[PDB]
Parts: C-alpha cells; structure tokens; sequence
C-alpha cells in the first residue's frame, strides 16, 4: 500500500510533464487496472498516451513535427537523434492508416504512440514496469550533436 | 555537526605528521617529505627515493598521499564517502604502470592507523578509520573495480 | 475490441541488467489485439517463450464489434 | 461543440470525417434555431432563475447561511449568487454549443480544487444548480425543458 | 556466424536478405575451403600453443606466479592455462565461424563482470591474448597469416 | 537461434571438444550446398507475392473458408491470413538459408498453436496453405533446392499439426 | 453504429454521455423509419442496381474485361458482380446502422492488401461503386438519395 | 461491444443474406422504444450519486461491513467499493441504452468474480446492493423502462454471483 | 513506515541503504521510547479528548448541530464522536509508527469521497481535528507536542 | 543544485585547499541553526494549504484577477495559480532546508519569467502572492526561523521582479 | 554518412548523369587504395589503448590540466578522457576505412564545440591531444599509410578548432 499511488502519480508527471491531480483530471478507467493487476505500467502509459487528456494537451496546439519531438521527450526520456528517425516517425504519424499486423486502429497520435512504445529501445530501458525517466547528463552517455 | 567540524579540524591541524609516517615507512633511501611541496600482503619492496623512482615520480608520490588525506576530510564534512569511492574506483588502472599497489595499500593502512591514534575513539576514531578503509577496499581487487 | 490475457518469460542475454529484473522476466498482462502481434514478436526476438494465451475479452465470431 | 468534437476526433485519427459524424453535424445545425430560442429565453429569465434558485438552496440548506457557513453574511451570499449567475451563463453557453466543451473548459476542470480552496460545500452548490434546473424547466416547453435540464444535470454530475 | 548475423538484421528490420547481403553470404562460403585447414592447423596444436604460452606470459609478468599472485601454486597455474585453452578453442570456433559470434556470445560478453568477483588481471589477459595471437600465426603461412591476424585481434581489441 | 555452423560450434562447446573430422565433415557438407540455397532464397524473395497468390488460389480461396461463415470471411481476416502466409514463407526461407530449424522453432512455432486455437483459426487450412507454398516454391526453385526448402516446409507443417 | 460510437466515447472519457451524445441518439431513432424504408428499397432492387453497375463499369473500364486484367473469364465477371453485390449488402447494413463502423470492420480494413494480392483494379472497384451509387440515385427519392450517397461516397473514399 | 442493430447485422451477416422483414421488425422494436431509454439514462445520470448513497445505506452502511474487521472498513476500501458501484451504474446505463448486454461481459463481468475472489470482496453484499439499486432506479425513472433497466441489472447480478 | 520508505527509496535507487538513510533508522530507534510514552499519554484520555473536542466543535459549528446539519440527532452525533475517536486512534498509530503512512492508508485517501457520499462538512471535521490537537497539546509537553501537532496538521491539511 | 556544505566544499576543492578555520566557522554557523530550519520546514509542510489559503485571500482573490478578463479567471486558471503558489512555497522550503538558493535558481527561476511573459501571467501579482506567503510563514514559524524562511521568499520575489 | 563510393554516386545523381571517366577514375583510385586502409585500421585497433596512453602522456598530462583547477584534475575528469578520446580514434578509423570526412562531421565533430563550451573542457588541449595521437598513429601504421590518417586527424583537429 501507498506504492501504487506513488508509481501512478509519477506516471502522470512523466507523461503530461506535471501531475493532473492538481487540476482534478485523471484517466480513471485505465488508472484502476494498473493498480489492480490486469495491465502493466507499459499498457498504462500507452493508455495515458492515447487518452483524450493527452490528445487535447500535446496534440492539438502543436504541429505534427513538434508533436514528434514532444512525444520523444515524453515516452523515451530523450530527444530525436537523427534525421532518419524524424522521417520514420513523421511518416508514421502523417498517414491515416499505416497498420502493423492485422488491425488498423493506427491513425495519427494512436499510431505514433504505439510505434514509440513498441520500439526496441523502450522495452530495453523502461521495459514493462518502469515509468520512463529523463536520460540526461547524469544517467546515460550524452550525445553532443 | 560540531563533532564533524572538530574531527576535520584535528586532521587538518597535523595532517603533515600523518602523511609523514606513511611516507617514511614505505619510502626508504632518503627523506620523502623533503620532496613535498607543502614544505616550500608482502607489504614493502622499498623503492629508493632517487634510484628506482626519481624526482618526477617522487613528487606525484608525495602529492597523492596528501590528496588522499584531504579528500578524507572532504568526505568527513560530507555525509558519505561518495567523493572518495567515485575517485578511487578506477584509480589503480591509472596507477599500476608506475605504482606499487601493495606499497600504497600499506601506506593507506598506516595512514588509517595513525589517524586513529589521534582520536579517543568516542565515535571519531571509528569514523576516520571507516572512511579511510573505503579507499583501500575500493582500491584492492583490480577487477571488482572499474 | 478485445485484449488477450497471456503469460510469458523473456530473458535478456546481452546486457546482464543489475536492478529489479524479476518483474521483467515473467509477466501476465492484458494486451490489445491491435498490439498483441507486435508485443508477442518481441518475446520471440528477445528469446523467451510465451506460456499461455487467452482471448478473454471477446468472441471468436468477430465481424461486427471488431473495430475499436 | 459538436463540430469541434467531430473535427478533433477526425484530426486525431488523421482521416476525413465519417458519414455518422456528418449526420450528427447535420442534426446539430438543424436544431440550431431551437437551441438559440431556448438560450434566449434563459438569458431573458436569468435574474428570476438565480433568485428562485437562491431561495430553494437556502431553504434546503439554511446551515450555509448559518454562522458556521461558507456563505454566512450578505456579501458571501452575494458571492454565492454571483457564482450561480456564472453557472447559468455557462449552461446557456452549453445549450447554444450543443455539447460541454465550453462548460468543461470554463467551470468544472479545477472546480473541486477551487471550492476546496474556498472551503465551500460542493454538494450545496450542486443543490443550488438543481434548484436552477427546476426554476428553468418551469419556464420552458417539455422538449426544451428536458434539453436545458439535462445540461443542468451535466453540471450537477460534473460537480461530484 | 555470418548467416546468423545477416538473418538477425533481416528479421530485425522485417525483410528478406539484401542484394548486397547475398554477395557477402556467398563470399563467406567460397573461402571456407581454404579456411577449413587454417583452423585445423591451429586445432592440432591446442595442447601445445597454450603450454608454450604459459612460459611466455608468466615469465613476462612474474607476479602471477608469486606469493602475492593470483596464479600462485600448481593448481592455480592450471586454471590460468585452462583459461588460455578455453579462449584458444573459442577463437578457433570463431575462425571456423565468421563474425565475432562464437567468442562474443559465449566467452566475451561480460568478462569484466566475471572477473568482478574473480580477481584475475585484465591487463595481464591482454598480454596473454597478444602472445597467443603472436605464437599462433607462425604455424601458418603469411597467406594464412592474413586470414588469421584479424581473428586474433578481436580479443585484445574488445578487452581494452 | 542456430544455423549449421553455430549448431556444430555450440554442440561441440557443450562438452568442450575441438573441431574433429566429423565436425569438419558436417561443416563441409553445409558449405558445399549453400550456394544453391542462396539462389533459391533470391528466387523466393523475387517471387514472394506470386507464391502466396498461387498457394491461396489452390488451397484456401474459392472455398467455404472465403465464403460467408468461414474463417476467411471479411477483408480484415483475409489480410490477416495472407500476412500469416507471408510470414510463414519468409521464415521458411530463413530456415532454408540457415540450414537449421531452430529459427522456425523459436520465431515461428513459439506461441502460435494455442493462439490459433484461441482465435479459432483452421489448423488444417493453414497446413494446406503451407503445402501449397511448398509446391509453388519447389516448382520455382528447381531440383537444386527443392528438397532443401521442402524439408523445412514439412518441419513447419508438422510443428503446426 | 452511432450508439456504439457514443457509448465508446463516453466510456473512454469515463463519464455518462454528453448532450451532443444523447441528442445524436434521439435524432438517429427519429430517422430510423426512413432508414429502414431506404434499406427495404435497396434490398428489393438489389439485383437491378448490381446489373446496371456492372454494365456501366464494363462500359467505362473495358480493360478489365479485356485479355488479362483479372476480369476476362465468365467466372471472373461473375465474381466481380458478386463483389459488387457484397458491397451493396454492406451499404445496406451501414444505412440501417447509421454509421460506417460495421462496414469498416467487415469489408474496408485489409481491402487494399487483399486486392493487391489478387491484382484487382481498386480504381475499377471504385468505379463500380460509383455506378451503383448512380443506380441507387436513379431508383430512389431525393433526400434518401443524399442519405445513401453519404455512405456510397464513404465507400468510395475508403477505396482510395 | 455490439448494440441491437450491430448484433442483428452480425447475426444475418455471418449467414450472408440481406435483411428481411424479420430483421426490419426486430430493428423496429428498438426504434419504437422511442428514447424512453435516453430519458431514463438522463435521469439516472442526473441523480447518480443519490442512487449510490441510498443503495449503500440499504445495503452495507450501519452494519458489520462499515465497522472494524471488514472489506468496507477504511476510506480507501470504501472509495474503491463506491467507485465500483458507480462503475456498475454507468455500465448498466450504457447497456440499457445500447439494448444489448454484450458490454457487461466485455468489461463489466469478465474476470470480475476472479478478481473479487483474489481480493476478498464479499460477492453477496455487492449483489444485494445491486438488487436494491434496481429498485431505487426503477422508482426514479418510472415504470415505462423500469423492467428494461431491471433486466440488465439482473444480468449483472447473475454474472457477479 | 520510516523503514519501509527508506528501503523503498534505496531499492528504487538500486543500491544499499545509504549511510544517511540508516541515520533515520538510528534516530527512530532512539526516539521510540519517547514516542511510545507520548502515545500512551494520548491513549489514556481517548474519550475525554473526544468530549472536549466535542464541545469545541459543537460551539464552533452550530451548522453541524443545526437542522440542516448532519449532527442533528443524538445517533448521528454519537457517530461523529465515534469518527473522532477513529481519527484519534489513527493519529496515535502514526505517532507510534513514526511516519504518517498508516494514517494515509487508513483515513485520508478517499476520505473526501467518504464524506461527500455521507454529505458531511469536511471543514467541520477539520475543525474537530484542530480542537483535538489543542486538547492533546494541552495534555502533553511542548517539545513532543511539536511533533504531535505536526501529525495533526498533516491530517488537517489532508482533509482539506 | 547545491547547499551550504556542498558549496563550501566545492569552493575549496576548486582551489585545491584543506578546509581551513574560516570554512569550519561557516559550517559552524550553518550547523548551529539546523534544528530551527527543520522545525520551520515541518510547520510549513503541515500548514501548506492554509498558508496558500491566507496568501490568496489577502493578495489575489476579491479583485479584478478573478473576475472575467482577469488572468486567474476560470477554474482552470484558478487551479493553475494555486498549484504555482504551492510550487513556490515548496521550493522555498527546499531552499531553506538546504541553506542555498541554487535549487531555486536551477529548477524554478529559469524559464519562469519567460514562460509567464509567454502566457500573460501578471508577474507583479505573482510577487504579491509570494510576499503574502512570506508574511504567513513568518507568522506561523515564529521568531526562530522567520528571517531564514523569509530570505528565500524575498530571493524568489526579487528574481521574478 | 558517406564514403567515396557513395559520395561519387550522390554527386553524379543530382545532375542526372551516368558514371563517366572522371567518376570511374575516382572510384578506381579508392579501390586501388583499399588495402592499406584495411591494414592500418587493424593496426590502429589492438594498439588503440597504448596509442591513447602515449598521446595523453605526450600532450595532456604534465601540464595545468592535472593540477588543481584543471579539467582533468581528478579522476572521473581523467576518466572522461581516454573516453572523449577512443572517439577521435574509433571515428577516423572509420574515416580511414570508408575514406571521406562526412562521418567525422556528422557524428563526432558537430556541436562538439557547443558541448565543450557548456562543459568547460579546453578545446586547445583536446586538439593537442588529437595531434599527439596523429603522431603516434603515423609512427605505428607505416610510411605510406601515415598519410590519409594524418589527413583525417588534421580534418578532425581543424574542424574542432
Ligand atoms: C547463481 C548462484 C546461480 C545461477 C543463476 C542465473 N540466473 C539467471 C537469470 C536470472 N536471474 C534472475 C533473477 C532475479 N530477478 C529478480 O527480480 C530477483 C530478485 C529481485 C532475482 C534474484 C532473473 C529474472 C533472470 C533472468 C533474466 C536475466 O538473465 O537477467 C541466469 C542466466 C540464465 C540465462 O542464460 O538465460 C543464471 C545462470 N546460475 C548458476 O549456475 C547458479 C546456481
Ligand atoms: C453559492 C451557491 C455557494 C457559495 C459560494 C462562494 N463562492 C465564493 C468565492 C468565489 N467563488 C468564485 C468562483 C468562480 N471563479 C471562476 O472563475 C468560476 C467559473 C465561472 C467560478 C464559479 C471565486 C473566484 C471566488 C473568490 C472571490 C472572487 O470571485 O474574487 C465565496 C466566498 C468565500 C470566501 O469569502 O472565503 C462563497 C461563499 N457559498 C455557498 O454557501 C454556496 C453553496
Ligand atoms: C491463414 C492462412 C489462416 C488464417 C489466419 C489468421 N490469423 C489471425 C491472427 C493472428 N495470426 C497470428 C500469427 C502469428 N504470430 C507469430 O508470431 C507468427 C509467426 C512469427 C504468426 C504466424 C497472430 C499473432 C494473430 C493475432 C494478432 C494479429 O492478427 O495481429 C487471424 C485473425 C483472427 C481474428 O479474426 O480474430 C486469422 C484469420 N485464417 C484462415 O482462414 C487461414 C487458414
Ligand atoms: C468487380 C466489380 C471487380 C473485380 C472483382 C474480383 N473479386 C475476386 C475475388 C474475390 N473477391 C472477394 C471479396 C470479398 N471477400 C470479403 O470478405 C468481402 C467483403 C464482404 C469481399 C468483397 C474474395 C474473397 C475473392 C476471392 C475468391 C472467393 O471469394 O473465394 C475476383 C477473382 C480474382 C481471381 O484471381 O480469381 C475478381 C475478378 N474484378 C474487376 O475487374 C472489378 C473491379
Ligand atoms: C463528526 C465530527 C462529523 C460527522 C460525521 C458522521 N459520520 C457518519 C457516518 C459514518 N462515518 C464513517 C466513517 C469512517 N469509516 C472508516 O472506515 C473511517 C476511517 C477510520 C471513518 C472515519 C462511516 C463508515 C459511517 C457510516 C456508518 C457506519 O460507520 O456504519 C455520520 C452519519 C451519516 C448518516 O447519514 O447517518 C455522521 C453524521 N457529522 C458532523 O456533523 C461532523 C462534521
Ligand atoms: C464494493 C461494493 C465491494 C468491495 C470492493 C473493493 N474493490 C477493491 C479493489 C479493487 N477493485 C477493483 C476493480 C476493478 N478494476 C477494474 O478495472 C474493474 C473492471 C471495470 C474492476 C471490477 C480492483 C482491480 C481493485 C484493486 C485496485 C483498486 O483498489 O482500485 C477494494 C479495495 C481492496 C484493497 O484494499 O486492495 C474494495 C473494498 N469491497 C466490499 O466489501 C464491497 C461489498
Ligand atoms: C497564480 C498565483 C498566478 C497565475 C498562474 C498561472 N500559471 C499557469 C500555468 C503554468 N504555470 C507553470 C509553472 C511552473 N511549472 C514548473 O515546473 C514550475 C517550477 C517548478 C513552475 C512555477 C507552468 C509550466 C504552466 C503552464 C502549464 C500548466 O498550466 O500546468 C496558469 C495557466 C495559464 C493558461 O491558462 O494557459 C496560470 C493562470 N495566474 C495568476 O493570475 C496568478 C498571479
Ligand atoms: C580530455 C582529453 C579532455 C576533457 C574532456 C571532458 N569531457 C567531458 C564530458 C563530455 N565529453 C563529451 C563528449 C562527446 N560526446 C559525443 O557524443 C562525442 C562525439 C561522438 C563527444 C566527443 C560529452 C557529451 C560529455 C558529457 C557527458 C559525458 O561525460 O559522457 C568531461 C567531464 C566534465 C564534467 O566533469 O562534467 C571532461 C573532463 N577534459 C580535459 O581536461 C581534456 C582537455
Ligand atoms: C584523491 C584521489 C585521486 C588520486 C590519488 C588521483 C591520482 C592520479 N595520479 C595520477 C598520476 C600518477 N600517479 C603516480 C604515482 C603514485 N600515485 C599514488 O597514489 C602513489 C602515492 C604513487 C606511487 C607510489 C604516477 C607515477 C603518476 C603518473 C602516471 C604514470 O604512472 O604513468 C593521475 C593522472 C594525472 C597526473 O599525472 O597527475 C591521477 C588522476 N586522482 C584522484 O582523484
């Protein structure tokens, strides 16, 4: 007890850049199951990303090419590091349907967040239990370009 | 608090003697502290102050002991030995090409024991002993380190 | 709209991670249909095996109600 | 509003508007003059509605106008009536809009935090809003009464 | 192996092998006929090269067989020689393989972590692998030496 | 996973034996034939879509599976099954190139049988499609690599069933 | 349908349905009888629309019914007319549904992959759907023409 | 989730025929429901918290559950139970408006009993609370759709218990 | 409590217990005797403190003991006194536990939903807790009353 | 970030000096005042919501800020303003505990004036609110820590203004 | 990143011409100088660490960079060197294997001046360290392959400064 609330409030801070409990909003439906045992922290973060609260806050006011740079800082704890990466993620965001395997609930923000969360890098650092954290100067090797 | 301040002050007041005993024990063939710029295990295979090492190695040898003593006071004022172990974690790889690691570890042991001699072991003699033991423990192994 | 309920173990064999790697080496979690393929491919790529898959959420008839 | 909601969802999925969304837009534009008439009626009856809601709220919860009450005093009661007028204006805005995007962005998000800040009874404010709903539905035809009142219970449910 | 490395990239990127990738996959096999006898000669020296390498490294670093040494004693020397034999076997497995796979996957990824609790000098192992690389080419011709030198360079390039 | 060379290497490393005459014989037997494997893989990669086409035409489509009621009803299920078909073909090509079915045992069969059971997929129809792919691939590549592809196709079909 | 979309949106927001969300249901149930009448008409004239759509398609795109083109044989032409009938049935489903999610979950997702596997001209299928829409407009009233043309144009845009 | 219209569409689409007079009558039933469901849902959403308060008062409050040694005791557990009760009311209203109980098995009943058995939640108390809940809601909305609400409430109770 | 938070933080940091982190443990084991004495001094007057806080709360808030209040009636007044005894037990739990974690996990998470469903004044409950703090501070010594008031004011801020 | 002890130790390290009498006397001054800061921080943490309570009531509300057209109008802006005010209080508490303004400069003051200029937030009103909590904190903590608390609030106000 | 082979193709593609005699001469020159590059890459490898140590002793150490105040005064600042270096090796060994500046401008030398300006890190010192490794690699590699390694090292140093 008291650790599930600590983890959940850190998840809000990492995803939305600050706690939404101060305003009074929350994704109540997906909030319970992550405490509750059905879906992991990775699924909870994905539901937070594709929730309406994130869409109104970090998808409406920005350009797609800025939404990519903000999603990189939110779901990966780092900035985009190459021009080829930006082309890939922008072409993922821009098209109405990309599909991966089978189903097609992959439009804009939903497809981009799935691509970010299912990446090799995410499930090697923040795999399946850890709320993503800033990989700034203290944590990892910092690129200089 | 004030205990820690007094402990570090007591080290600083006669830090010269603490370095002096270790330098005289592990260095034979002259006076090691004449080379100090402040004046301005099979333990020892005693390097000669002019034959084996020379002056440029001698100055580094005398300097690093006083540097070790200073960082001990630094960590003593600090809460933890982080400043020590982050600086002695990978030090022997740098040193060992021109280092007698066994010679230096016995010098550190003499430094710890001599520093323990100063204090009355209220908590102060154990504190400096524990802090200086961190340096030796993180130094020796050559493979657990780095 | 349906989530598969699965259990699996995934060992990391190239980095020897050194903190809390017990919650990341065996898990059961509901995963959506649209993401289940990409999630299940990750276990096979890493080298672990899936122990069980359960459809849980929906019916095998599909047709209407598939979208979400 | 309905237009903003449909366009936002279509943009989020990165696609053109669906036929169902177009149909809901057509229905919304069809109901526009009726919604405007309801809003005009409420705006013209803004002061009587506020006063009657005040009497109903004070009758149901006279404790709030008691010494240990948030709105104790004529000036605190004036502030309560001003909040009441604010919520009536938000209800009219929602009625013309056809949805609750303006009402949500203006008067519920953070309302719990603000009223906890002011130490005011949220259930009492909801009671006042329900009194407003009764007084407002007393001045409208049945379909229009249901239309305004169901926004009113949106406000009541949001303050919860 | 080279095929394993190529299929790893192909499956990671979710695609077939490439037009420049099959050119390398075919070139890996055409020199296999020559390379088979290359490791065979090194294979039929396995209990001799390391035996002569023991006297070449323990004489260089005399503190490995002294009272303050890690390999002090007959059975402690035996462990070091067995490690030399293990690494020689792994490097032969890699030279009959192609890419770094046999050595890197088995006995290269985490030697620092093994010695972390084992206390065996990495800078001494550097000279050991240097000596092994130097004492194993002379059995080969310079034509085979060109096909042998990089395969030995990887151990002392990785542990560094 | 493993190929012929890696399988020989770790199969000898488990008991710590140097590469002997039998081991070098196995490696030579692999290297003498892999060029035909390279040609077959290139042909399969160049003709991948046609192979899936003819396998579906002679084994799956024109049937009650594609009729209303079968598993192959709706374009969604059609695309899913053809994607599975493509995955089977590509992993069969990988297995044929590697000369070892460890790739199929790990990245193909792992978590597939019970998944098909939970999804209601017809295992018999999937096996028939696999044999259709094997027939088309054997027709395309020729005698040189026909049996080499067919052995791993049979491996996948037997693993499914 | 509209009910499914509204319930899904409110469920995702973790709240009861919004004022647009309820009124979108009332308008849909009010339009239900005319939706059923349009579906009854299309189902009764299902064969004539398919025949005229096929006639217009084969008169505007003769390349499909030429040598090659995937519509040469009599069986191929029968299969094409069967596909047109399937899309007519999907349109009739969508009209009574009120939205297009039942069509999307059945015959719109994966259509590109399936038709590319078969090599059927997707623009040709779109032309067939356009001919079907023209036949429906000919055989329907005006408002029903617009209401059905919304779903027909949705199918055309999805096949794009 | 499948509503009534989607359910009928699926039912006749797996068979594969156009809708006929039977389907027209079945859809006409929901169409002639005539928004009594939406009025009842609006009323329930208007007075949702009152229903929860009354149901809890006549289910568990002033009893052993709200005293020491209970699953209801302590604010955290009570908040969890009341949030679950609001979940039941909201999903009941959703299914009542949809016309089909598929949503309740989709996410309102699937694994709920297993989770309750894992946790320690008394099933009987929740069931009796829901039993009083349909009574209070039927008293609120009126007798026009009280039976319609009660059928979904009984379905949820049967699934839970 | 203190041990749990220290170990949780250290394990999240992925390291041993910090030398500073063990300092809180040593301080806790030193002050355990004093905190136990203060805990028994609070527990020896549970009903008396509830009594005096009762007079303070009723005199400060005639709202609660008003006809519109929730304390109107001896039964619900007794219920309020039982709640006050519950919170005194919670605060003495926290005092013995050294961290407020038991208090947080017993009676402040969801307490707002508690008293909103029960329709009870959160400021009135906070006033009762403050009166309890005043009586307890009169009943204890000042230095330990500082920490006791720290716990009580944490509770007061939590219910607000 | 840095505090008194870390700042002193790094200031002597950068030179390469032993901690001399002046440094030990500064650590004298820091250590002798330690418990007062701890009790002040405990009081602030215990009374945080009420300090913001009186600060808002005395400096912001009942003015043109809360009426329409004001910056702090609407529930969203009111909640944001109170969250900001709490941010300032908490970081002032951190600075008081550390005995250094480095944390305030590093994690609050940078980007703050530019962000407020971007969003139109009244910096004068923010400084007034900070002074309000400074007065309230001085009232609560008392003679022991009043000045030590107030110095960091004054630093924040001067950095903003 | 580009090599000679890719650079010629990219330059001849934007103007839409087939590979003429000049392009075939440039590619021929690279192909003729394709063995000394490979040999010198392996020579730089293996002896990498001794190269770094000798370069550090020759340029960096025995200066103000090691005394109190320097940017290599303590270890971990010393440790950021050997690192920092091992790049400037690694890279430019890549350059004298796929010979073109390109990689040296895109991965190593791009914003490095900004990072060093924000972190201290004497640029003149880290350029003298580069020239020391240039001398040591010219000594180790050979007479003819001393050049083009000198070219890439000079490019790195000049670009950094
Ligand atoms: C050592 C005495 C024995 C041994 C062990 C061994 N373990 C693994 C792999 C793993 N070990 C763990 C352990 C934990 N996860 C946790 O959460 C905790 C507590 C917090 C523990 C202790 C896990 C999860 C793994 C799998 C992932 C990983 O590899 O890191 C291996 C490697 C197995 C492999 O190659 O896949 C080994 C060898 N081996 C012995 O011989 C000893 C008896
Ligand atoms: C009235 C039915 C209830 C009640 C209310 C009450 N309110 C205040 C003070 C304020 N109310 C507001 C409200 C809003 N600001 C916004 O932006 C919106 C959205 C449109 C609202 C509703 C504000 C800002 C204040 C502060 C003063 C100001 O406006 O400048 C009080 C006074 C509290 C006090 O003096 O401490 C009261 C009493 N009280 C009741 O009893 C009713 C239930
Ligand atoms: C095709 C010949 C048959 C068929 C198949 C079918 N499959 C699915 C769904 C899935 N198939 C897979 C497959 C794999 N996962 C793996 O890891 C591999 C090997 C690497 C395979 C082959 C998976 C994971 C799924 C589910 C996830 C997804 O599809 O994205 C379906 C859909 C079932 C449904 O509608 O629910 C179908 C229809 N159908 C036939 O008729 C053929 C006999
Ligand atoms: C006709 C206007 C166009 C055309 C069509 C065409 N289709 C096929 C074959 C198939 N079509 C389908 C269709 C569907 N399956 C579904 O689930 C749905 C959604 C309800 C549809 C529409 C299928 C499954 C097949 C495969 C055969 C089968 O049904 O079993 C063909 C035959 C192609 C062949 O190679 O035999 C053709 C020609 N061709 C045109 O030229 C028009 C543009
Ligand atoms: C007293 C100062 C205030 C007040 C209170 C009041 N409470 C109730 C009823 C209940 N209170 C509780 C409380 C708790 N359950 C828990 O688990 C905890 C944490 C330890 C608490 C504090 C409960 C469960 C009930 C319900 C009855 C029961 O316990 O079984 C009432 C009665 C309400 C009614 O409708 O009868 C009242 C009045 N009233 C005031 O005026 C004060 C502000
Ligand atoms: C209420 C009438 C009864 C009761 C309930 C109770 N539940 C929990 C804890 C949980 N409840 C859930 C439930 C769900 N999460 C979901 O997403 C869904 C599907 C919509 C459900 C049904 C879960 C997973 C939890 C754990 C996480 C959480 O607390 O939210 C509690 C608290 C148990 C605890 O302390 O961990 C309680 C009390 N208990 C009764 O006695 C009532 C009769
Ligand atoms: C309150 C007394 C005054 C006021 C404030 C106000 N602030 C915002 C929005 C934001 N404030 C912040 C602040 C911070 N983020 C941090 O990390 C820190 C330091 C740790 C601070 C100080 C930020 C980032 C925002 C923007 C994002 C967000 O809203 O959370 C608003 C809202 C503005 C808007 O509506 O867009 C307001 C109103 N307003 C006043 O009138 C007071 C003087
Ligand atoms: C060594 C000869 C000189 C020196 C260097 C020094 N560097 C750092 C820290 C960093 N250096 C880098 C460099 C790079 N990142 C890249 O991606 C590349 C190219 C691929 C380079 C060259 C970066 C990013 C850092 C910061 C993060 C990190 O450490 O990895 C330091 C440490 C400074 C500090 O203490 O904070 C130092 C000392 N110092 C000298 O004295 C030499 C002149
Ligand atoms: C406070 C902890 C700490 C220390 C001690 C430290 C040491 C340190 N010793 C160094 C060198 C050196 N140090 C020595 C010698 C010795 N070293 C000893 O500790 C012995 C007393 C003596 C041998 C008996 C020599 C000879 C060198 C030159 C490099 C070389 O050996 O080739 C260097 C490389 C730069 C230089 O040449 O000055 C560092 C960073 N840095 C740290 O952060």
């Amino acid at each position: 007890s008291d650790e599930k609330e600590r983890v959940v409030r850190a998840a809000y801070r990492q995803v939305f850049e600050r706690d939404l409990k101060a305003y009074g909003q929350s994704v109540s439906e997906a909030e319970s199951k992550v405490k509750n045992g059905e879906i992991s922290v990775r699924e909870f973060v994905r539901r937070l990303g594709k929730s309406e609260l994130y869409r109104r806050e970090f998808y409406q006011p920005f350009i797609n090419s800025r939404v990519l740079e903000l999603a990189f800082k939110h779901f990966l704890g780092r900035a985009p590091e190459s021009r080829a990466e930006v082309q890939k993620y922008f072409s993922i965001i821009s098209s109405p349907i990309v599909r991966g395997q089978s189903s097609m609930p992959s439009g804009g923000l939903y497809a981009l967040i799935d691509a970010l969360i299912d990446s090799e890098e995410y499930t090697s650092i923040f795999g399946e239990d850890t709320v993503p954290y800033l990989r700034n100067l203290g944590v990892e090797a910092q690129p200089s370009w | 608090g004030q205990r820690r301040i007094a402990i570090v002050a007591k080290l600083t007041e006669n830090a010269e003697m603490i370095v002096s005993r270790a330098a005289n024990r592990i260095f034979v063939g002259g006076s090691p502290m004449a080379y100090s710029e402040r004046q301005k295990v099979p333990p020892d295979f005693e390097p000669i102050n002019i034959a084996r090492y020379g002056p440029e190695r001698m100055q580094k040898s005398i300097r690093d002991l006083d540097w070790f003593l200073r960082y001990t006071t630094y960590a003593i004022l600090a809460g933890d030995p982080s400043i020590l172990e982050a600086n002695c974690l990978g030090l022997r790889e740098i040193l060992e090409k021109s280092c007698s690691i066994s010679a230096t570890i016995v010098a550190l042991l003499e430094m710890r024991k001599n520093a323990a001699r100063l204090f009355k072991d209220e908590a102060d003699s154990k504190l400096v002993s524990s802090y200086i033991s961190v340096v030796i423990r993180a130094l020796d192994a050559d493979r657990s380190d780095a | 709209s349906r989530y598969f309920k699965v259990t699996a173990c995934i060992p990391s064999l190239k980095r020897v991670r050194t903190g809390r790697e017990l919650q990341n080496t065996f898990f059961t979690k509901l995963v959506p249909y649209e993401n289940w393929f990409t999630e299940q491919q990750r276990i096979q790529k890493a080298g672990g095996k899936v122990l069980s898959v359960k459809l849980f959420t929906g019916v095998q008839g599909a047709n209407t109600g598939v979208g979400a | 509003s309905v237009l903003t909601k449909a366009i936002v969802n279509a943009d989020a999925e990165a696609r053109y508007l669906s036929p169902g969304e177009l149909d809901r837009i057509k229905s919304f534009v069809a109901s526009g003059e009726r919604r405007l008439r309801i809003a005009q009626t409420l705006t013209e009856a803004r002061e009587r509605i506020v006063k009657q809601a005040g009497d109903q709220l004070f009758q149901i919860r006279p404790d709030v106008v008691s010494p240990g009450g948030n709105a104790y005093g004529e000036k605190m009661t004036a502030l309560c009536l001003r909040d009441l007028d604010y919520y009536l204006r938000l209800v009219t805005y929602g009625i013309v809009a056809g949805d609750v995007t303006p009402i949500e962005e203006i008067g519920i998000i953070g309302v719990k935090e603000m009223y906890n800040s002011l130490q005011t009874p949220i259930p009492a404010v909801a009671e006042g809003v329900r009194a407003m709903k009764n007084v407002a539905t007393s001045l409208l035809s049945g379909d229009d009464a249901a239309e305004a009142g169901f926004y009113f219970d949106y406000l009541v449910g949001a303050m919860q | 192996s080279v095929v394993l490395t190529t299929i790893m990239n192909a499956d990671q990127q979710l695609r077939y092998p490439s037009v420049g990738e099959l050119e390398q996959i075919k070139n890996f096999m055409e020199d296999s006929a020559l390379r088979l006898k290359v490791a065979k000669t090194l294979s039929d020296a396995n209990d001799r090269v390391v035996k002569q390498a023991s006297a070449g490294l323990f004489q260089r670093r005399p503190d490995l067989n002294n009272p303050g040494g890690n390999a002090y004693g007959e059975k402690r020397l035996g462990s070091c020689i067995r490690d030399l034999g293990w690494y020689y076997r792994l490097i032969t497995y890699s030279i009959v393989a192609g890419n770094n796979e046999p050595v890197e996957r088995i006995g290269l990824t985490g030697i620092f972590e093994m010695y972390r609790v084992l206390e065996v000098p990495i800078p001494a192992m550097i000279e050991s692998m240097r000596l092994l690389k130097k004492e194993a080419l002379e059995l080969l011709s310079p034509a085979e030496a060109e096909i042998a030198a990089p395969y030995f360079d990887y151990v002392i390039g990785a542990m560094q | 996973m493993q190929d012929a060379i890696t399988a020989v290497i770790n199969n000898y490393d488990v008991q710590g034996k140097y590469l002997d005459g039998a081991a070098l014989d196995k490696l030579k037997a692999y290297f003498t034939t892999g060029a035909v494997r390279v040609r077959a893989a290139a042909v399969i990669s160049s003709n991948a879509t046609t192979i899936i086409k003819e396998a579906a035409a002679k084994a799956l489509i024109y049937s009650d599976l594609t009729r209303p009621g079968g598993n192959m009803y709706t374009t969604r299920r059609y695309a899913a099954c053809i994607r599975d078909m493509d995955y089977f073909l590509r992993y069969a090509t990988y297995a044929m190139l590697a000369g070892d079915p460890s790739i199929l045992d790990e990245r193909v069969l792992n978590g597939l049988k019970e998944t098909y059971n939970s999804l209601g997929v017809p295992i018999a129809a999937t096996v028939g499609g696999i044999q259709a792919m094997k027939e088309v691939v054997g027709g395309l590549v020729g005698p040189d690599a026909a049996k080499e592809a067919s052995i791993y196709f049979d491996y996948l079909s037997s693993g499914l069933s």
